[PDB]
């Protein structure tokens, strides 16, 4: 990842985040639980969908033959052909060698820089009520339940409701 | 202390994909980009296909008895087989391979009656070579000789002026007889030329005994321009010409036709039926088809980095 | 896309910055007020440039005739011609969707990119004097007028001459 | 309280592009990659153009009336047109094309007399295929011919060394006469047999009397190097060998030539001007071209992403 | 330049820094000193020599000779094999082009990501306990001897342990 | 106020690559993708090298005096000098160019008896251009000729089946003579002729007499497969046929062998030995190369941006 999200300060990923490809995990007075971000895992399937959409389905032109293995023809023609025919053969090869092999590095940072935008989010939402750990966890400050994890996720957490405690705490 | 964590989703089994500074990096999933199934039959659903057979593509033009099927014959893809042969009496196209692939797109064929009459000579020449219930002919051919053994050849001029709308397939022959005294015996006696001329062609021949052969002769003659035949032997005259129908695709195949698959890329080893943009599968390939590779495999990554505890 | 800025945590655009490709608007005690940035818009420029002048004004290779239009040659050669010059119609129209595809994306996330960068550079500058939306505004705990806005925007502004003034009125 | 915001411009007037993420996203500013917008006409400034009209190039070496200004001519952008015809009187060259295209790369040509002088002959065979004044010949070229009817043409060798620095382009004829009877009148009568041999070309020629014809045969002569011509008739002999200038290119059109435009890039229907990486125009260009796409339009991002007000 | 770190904040790099390719120099009340970074260099290479192996040894393509140096072919099957292969070089003058202009696009790119990954590794790292200064240095809140500088460098600093002390000299004003 | 930094190295002055954005652009490190290097010798170690010499590589299969060396050999590296000469007496191969190509790769070649005895006529044909130790023509070849001076050559049939395990490279020749009358005192008056015939291959050759030449011809027997030769004069006649060995490469050049390096691309110009993609010397090359790229040099960033102190 060029973003260090996966494979770089988040440790690993979660064998039990079936909802999606990216999400929440909580823990609190109420206890743990996973849930997961739509907007972020959508934000890069389309992205993926939309690789397989200029690779997939491609209308090809008509090719007729040029030579016959019935009847063999002039061989100074013939070898002409062979001969085109292998560069043209080592042409796409290194072509496709190198689309998917270029294709998969920008997959790769793609899905590393919706890690890191969501993360992201999620930092400059919580303000100065959390602080980052390092390791893709936000400790925050004040006591919050499930109904509280909730908003977060949500994407609707009022700051300023929780701003004068978690401070405090910040300090003691 | 609450604590609120984000991440990624693994699995247990990630697939191995290269990029441009690893390989065989592990992706969670990844989707194959290179074609391998192939269908060993030639798809003909859709198609009005024809399945030359025993029957040579350029055969077609002249009629030997393995081609009485296809004189006049309508397809928009070809099929040619091994065991397909162009002549009954030996003998060779010239520049055959041209014709061919100018056959192979064709739409087929319609033959039109060029409109020749002769008197003075006989006009039924046939041979035991090509049987049809008893000795006969190229069914679009007439092997002109001589009323009886030994007898001149008169000097004769024929005249076909193309009255359609596209060019005309022209094909005639110069029988090269097995001994001088052969030729003799048909023909007249002395140099035998025979003489094409068009107004964008100028051919001359003389034939060569010692070895039995009738060599065929081709010209594209367009609308509204003449085609004139001067000889005096040796000469094996068009009956019909030929006209184009329309498009094709030719295919050469030892596979069988099934008309219940439906493809577009064919190859001499059946048919390639894939949206993924290359295959692996053959290298010489007619139609519309997906660029040729030499991997077997080259799988495009559709997720993230596995990442498993 | 893929630096989270421009379409991402930054709601649009200005149809009204017509001055420059990337700038500041402050808003305080004396109305509104709106300036581009040179450093950030002139350096992707330098890079669009860039790219032009690797695309336009190539010098070509020169090409012969291989084929007769008017005198139509052997059609053995010239087939094999018509296909090698398909390939390469196919091998061309290839490169230059993808070529142009990937310059393109490219494009999209380098100035993107200069987006981020800038941000950054303002982010730092400010220390604790201001916080963060997440759409793209510093609110600033301290008064700046108008000609303290321009210290911020280009890169003089001393943060330790309101820092006491704006810690206070983050309690 | 106080706060600054930041942001980049917009527009409502954004381009649609294309990406490997998605087709049609809308960017501030784009600029079109594919050339679409042809020149009807042949761009000649800068050059030194030669139009050949009703001469076909072939025609530059022997001299049909057609061809008659451009015996000799300088040029570095050489233009065939359909019209033009390399022949006054039947007849046909040997590898054609492959002589074409060396002549498109000549520069134009210069043309030398090879010193020929005879005698015991005629010099002057003319044919009403070719006028000038009425009946003429090829002008680069002496149709040799027995001194009075049925008389014998005698045994004759003509030796031409290359005295230049280049190449020389020796041009030669046969001619085939429309009868065994007008060949007798016109040379001797019996074998009539023509070689011609340089010091890497060596070639027998018999005549073929049965259609009145002319076939021109050639070679270069090296520098140093002397071509050798023995024959006792049916000998179309050059009176003029001729020397390429430098370098040039061909081209096939229809359009008209113009000198008040640039341009290196010709085609069927004139000239690509462009400094854009692809065109769209004409598959089949000559010169120094764009590379042809099939895209009509392939549009490159100027601009950032645009999120309109 | 994508991440800003080279040549971007960071206002250049160390002429003097022999050991490695990115790295730590502080500035304590026992002097100064310069320290390389293993991990985030070998992250680097290892995706640069990765880069080397995708072009450097690849196996060549079968050639062989279709024209004829010495005594020349006939002429229009020469110029139709001169043409395939000005064509052939048009494409792969083309590709080569390309595919090292990207690579190094991406190389350029890939390590300006490593610098700014450690920079943001530090950053979190510290915690409260220190600040961004924008030149791509951390002012540091506490006391910070040669020990507490190698813990930091090797990723064992305690954020906890100097806390306390921090806070005392970051909010400069009663609560 | 303690403090520490980040950072990263740089050099005193880097080196200027290319990126996508910016021309020249100073990294720390780059290295070369594209080869200038040539190596001028012909890497022969690990290979068996067979440098013809004065031989020319098809002089191999017919055998003038110059070949009496190579008339069988293996390799799987032949080395073609420009000195090379393939006939001892006038006269051309046809297809000459893909008989090279094809024994170009063949790892040599093997001779072995076809065994034609020869009854009621003359075998010992000779010419003194062609004269030496061993025999006084074509060492592969027999001249066959009449037992007399204008004696009547019977009309005749040699057959040769191909007892092997692979392909067998038969080549026969036509002899032109220098007159009629010189045709006439080898093999007899009237018109002669040479048919040659396999299950693939079927062609009729005429003597052009005039200007003295041997034109040889060749095919490819299939294994099992026969050849049938009916001729009445002017024959030359193969006495062997070649197989072919395992896999070669051809080189034309004029650089001197060394056995001393390691080498799988060759160039008239000696060897290139590099692991780079790209190569800039020669365009036209064999064997396992980097491929031909018109750019003296393409730098390969192994570094990051160099920003100096
Ligand atoms: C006369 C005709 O139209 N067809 C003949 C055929 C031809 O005359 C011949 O192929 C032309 O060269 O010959 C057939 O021949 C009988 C006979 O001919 C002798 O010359 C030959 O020596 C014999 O072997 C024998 O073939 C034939 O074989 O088909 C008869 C046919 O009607
Ligand atoms: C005698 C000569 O050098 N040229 C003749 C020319 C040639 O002999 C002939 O073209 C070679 O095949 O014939 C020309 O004449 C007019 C006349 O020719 C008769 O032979 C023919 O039978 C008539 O129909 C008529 O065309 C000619 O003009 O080409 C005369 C020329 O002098
Ligand atoms: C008879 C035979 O098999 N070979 C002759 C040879 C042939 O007659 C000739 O190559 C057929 O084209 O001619 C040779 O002899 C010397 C002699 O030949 C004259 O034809 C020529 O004008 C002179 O060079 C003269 O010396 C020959 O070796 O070329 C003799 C050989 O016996
Ligand atoms: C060009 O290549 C083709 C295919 O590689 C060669 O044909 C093959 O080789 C032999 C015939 O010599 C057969 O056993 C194979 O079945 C052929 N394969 C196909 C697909 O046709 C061909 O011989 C080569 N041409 C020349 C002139 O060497
Ligand atoms: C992982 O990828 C594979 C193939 O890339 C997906 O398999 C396809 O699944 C659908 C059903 O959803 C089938 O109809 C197709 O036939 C499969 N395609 C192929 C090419 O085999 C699979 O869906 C993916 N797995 C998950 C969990 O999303
Ligand atoms: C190869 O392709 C060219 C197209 O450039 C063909 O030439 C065209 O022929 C078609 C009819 O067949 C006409 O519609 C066009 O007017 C022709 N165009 C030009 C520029 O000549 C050519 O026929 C093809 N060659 C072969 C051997 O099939
Ligand atoms: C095909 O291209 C090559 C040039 O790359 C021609 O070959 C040489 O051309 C040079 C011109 O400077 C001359 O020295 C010789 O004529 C050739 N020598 C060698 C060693 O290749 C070739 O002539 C071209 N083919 C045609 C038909 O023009
Ligand atoms: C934007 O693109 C348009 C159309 O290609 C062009 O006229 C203009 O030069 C470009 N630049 C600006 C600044 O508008
Ligand atoms: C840089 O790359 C080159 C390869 O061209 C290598 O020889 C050199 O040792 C590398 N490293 C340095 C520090 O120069």
């Amino acid at each position: 990842g060029l973003f260090g999200a996966i494979a770089g300060f988040i440790e690993n990923g979660w064998e039990g985040l079936i909802n999606g490809w990216y999400g929440f995990r909580h823990q609190n007075a109420q206890g743990e639980g996973t849930a997961a971000d739509y907007k972020s895992t959508q934000s890069a399937i389309d992205q993926i969908t939309g690789k397989l959409n200029r690779l997939i389905g491609k209308t090809n032109q008509q090719f007729e033959l040029i030579d016959n293995e019935f009847n063999e023809i002039e061989q100074q023609i013939g070898n002409v052909i062979n001969w085109t025919r292998d560069a043209m053969t080592e042409i796409w090869s290194y072509n496709a060698e190198l689309l998917v092999a270029m294709e998969n590095q920008h997959t790769i940072d793609l899905a590393d820089s919706e890690m890191s935008k969501l993360y992201e989010r999620v930092k400059k939402q919580l303000r100065e009520n959390a602080e980052e750990d390092g390791t893709g966890c936000f400790e925050i400050f004040h006591k919050c339940d499930d109904q509280c994890m909730e908003s977060i996720r949500n994407n609707t957490y009022d700051h300023t409701q929780y701003r004068t405690e978690s401070l405090q705490n910040r300090i003691q | 202390g609450d604590k609120i964590c984000l991440g990624h989703h693994a699995v247990a089994n990630g697939t191995k994909v290269n990029t441009l500074t690893e390989r065989g990096i592990e992706v969670v999933n990844a989707t194959e980009t290179v074609e391998t199934t192939n269908i060993k039959k030639i798809c003909t659903q859709g198609k009005r296909p024809t399945d030359l057979g025993q029957c040579g593509l350029l055969g077609t033009l002249i009629g030997p008895p393995q081609c009485d099927q296809f004189l006049e014959f309508s397809s928009d893809l070809i099929i040619e087989r091994r065991e397909g042969t162009d002549i009954c009496y030996p003998g060779r196209f010239t520049n055959e391979e041209s014709l061919r692939q100018i056959l192979r797109r064709s739409g087929g064929i319609g033959k039109e009656s060029m409109g020749f009459t002769y008197s003075g000579i006989r006009t039924n020449g046939a041979t035991s070579a090509c049987t049809r219930s008893g000795s006969s002919f190229y069914a679009e051919m007439k092997w002109l000789l001589s009323n009886s053994d030994n007898a001149a050849f008169p000097q004769m001029t024929k005249a076909y002026r193309n009255p359609r709308n596209k060019p005309a397939l022209i094909i005639w022959g110069v029988h090269h007889s097995e001994s001088v005294s052969e030729q003799t015996k048909l023909y007249g006696s002395g140099n035998k030329l025979i003489t094409v001329r068009s107004s964008k062609y100028q051919q001359s021949f003389t034939p060569n005994p010692g070895a039995r052969r009738i060599d065929f002769h081709w010209l594209l003659l367009d609308p509204n321009d003449t085609v004139t035949f001067t000889f005096n032997g040796a000469f094996i005259a068009p009956d019909r010409t030929s006209f184009f129908r329309g498009e094709s695709l030719g295919v050469q195949s030892d596979a069988p036709l099934d008309s219940s698959c439906r493809g577009d890329c064919f190859h001499s080893g059946g048919t390639i039926v894939s949206s993924l943009p290359f295959q692996n599968i053959n290298s010489r390939t007619v139609g519309k088809c997906p660029r040729y590779v030499k991997q077997k495999s080259l799988l495009l990554a559709t997720g993230m980095r596995n990442v498993p505890e």
